[PDB]
């Protein structure tokens, strides 16, 4: 029984983990949108120099 | 049958009567060679030999 | 040139003084220290993003013209991911568990060579040589502040 | 006869206290200056209580409340826990370091 | 897993804890503590000297 | 212990229904990195240039 409480409470921290990831998807792609669109305007930029 | 369990044994394919107590449980091939012993996911002798 | 011609005038010389080819070239591993010789702050990821990308053996072998270089320190001149001082400090605060002001030798010693664009042992003594006291605490304000204006 | 020394030395023993208990104890201020930086908006910059402090860090890293206990004058955590605050610490200050 | 990484984890801790510390080898006598407190004591004469 | 069983079967499946989903978005976010590495690498071409 301890083993196993072991086992679910790595299991429950693992879940709780993905979750919190999960939630913090949504900024990510937020992110990682704004910084591509200031890369296309540096790219523009050392084009047009 | 209460206090007593058969098995068979991989290296023998042989019956014997073993008694529900001399059971250990196995860990998962996942956990084959693992750098630290507090990571098994059962810990007994048979897994920590 | 986008940069003002005084200082490429003191720019070649500087350059020049880097001399162990036997004429007016340098080899590219000599770039980053010609550039922090120059008063430039050039991240090692800055001085092989200038460099174009080049192998570890490459920047053994390629040489930089002064003509090539002037604009490789123009590029780092304009646009820089430097921090500052007020950044600095706060960095060097998390490693500050009490609170005076000061920060152990050792411990700032252990993450400039472990963290990061990791630096020799041989340098980093140097860089903490002279700031010992009594209890091999840095104060890590003032290391900062001498070694940023240094 | 590996067995036996497993046995006697107490090694199974040993490895169930580190994973039934909280082998990582650390004093509430020790813990606001090791972490704070990885939550800085968590506690009001004026004075605060140094357990109260801990306490809205280890909420604002939203730590599972199985993987620490709150004592007298320390914070004790599970195994690893303090691993992972330290990997993520790097993390933020490597910035800054480079 | 090393002598290395408990002779470093423990030179780390007497830096960062000030507090000092303790390396003890316990076994049977052929076990192997002369031959790590060696491994120990070439460690610390690498690194902190 | 039963009990504790049945808890794991549920947190297992549980867990594997959020993994499910991170599949998706890693694959989603390894996509939005090429892109923006693309676009980065033009930029330093340009740079060069
Ligand atoms: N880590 C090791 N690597 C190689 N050989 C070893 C190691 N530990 C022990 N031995 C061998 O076993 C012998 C006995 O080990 P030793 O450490 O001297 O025993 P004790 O712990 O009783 O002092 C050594 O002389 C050596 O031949
Ligand atoms: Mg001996």
């Amino acid at each position: 029984l301890d083993d196993l409480l072991v086992d679910l409470d790595h299991q429950r921290q693992s879940a709780c983990n993905l979750e919190k990831k999960q939630k913090k998807f949504d900024q990510l792609l937020a992110e990682e949108k704004t910084i591509s669109a200031k890369y296309a305007e540096e790219r523009d930029r050392a084009e047009a120099e | 049958v209460g206090e007593e369990a058969i098995v068979e044994l991989v290296e023998n394919g042989k019956k014997v009567k073993v008694n529900k107590d001399d059971i250990q449980k196995m860990n998962p091939p996942k956990f084959s060679k693992v750098e630290d012993m507090a990571e098994l996911t059962c810990l007994n002798e048979a897994s920590v030999l | 040139c986008d940069f003002s011609e005084e200082q490429t005038a003191e720019f070649k010389e500087a350059f020049q003084l880097f001399d162990r080819t036997g004429d007016g070239k340098i080899l590219y591993s000599q770039c980053g220290d010609v550039m922090r010789a120059l008063g430039q702050n050039p991240t090692n990821a800055e001085v092989m993003k200038v460099l174009g990308n080049p192998k570890s053996d490459e920047m053994n072998l390629k040489t930089l013209k002064f003509e090539q270089f002037l604009p490789m320190m123009q590029t780092i001149a304009k646009n820089k991911d430097q921090g500052c001082f007020e950044d600095y400090v706060e960095g060097l605060r998390v490693f500050d568990k009490e609170g005076n002001g000061t920060v152990m030798g050792a411990e700032i010693r252990h993450v400039l060579v472990t963290l990061g664009e990791k630096m020799t042992e041989e340098e980093v003594e140097q860089l903490v040589a002279g700031h010992e006291d009594s209890n091999g605490c840095i104060n890590y304000e003032e290391l900062v502040r001498m070694v940023l204006s240094g | 006869l590996v067995l036996d020394q497993l046995r006697c030395n107490g090694v199974l023993e040993g490895i169930r206290i580190c994973r039934q208990g909280f082998p990582n104890r650390v004093v509430f201020q020790e813990f606001r200056q090791r972490y704070e930086i990885l939550t800085p908006n968590s506690i009001p910059k004026g004075f605060m209580d140094g357990k109260q402090a801990c306490v809205l860090m280890i909420k604002a890293l939203e730590l599972d409340s199985n993987l620490y206990r709150i004592g007298q004058s320390k914070v004790f955590f599970r195994a690893g826990v303090l691993a992972h605050l330290e990997e993520e610490r790097d993390l933020k200050i490597t910035d800054v370091i480079i | 897993p090393h002598i290395y990484a408990i002779t470093d984890t423990a030179y780390r801790s007497m830096m960062q804890d000030r507090e000092d510390q303790s390396i003890l080898c316990t076994g049977e006598s052929g076990a192997g503590k002369t031959e790590n407190t060696k491994k120990v004591i070439q460690y610390l004469a690498y690194v902190a000297s």
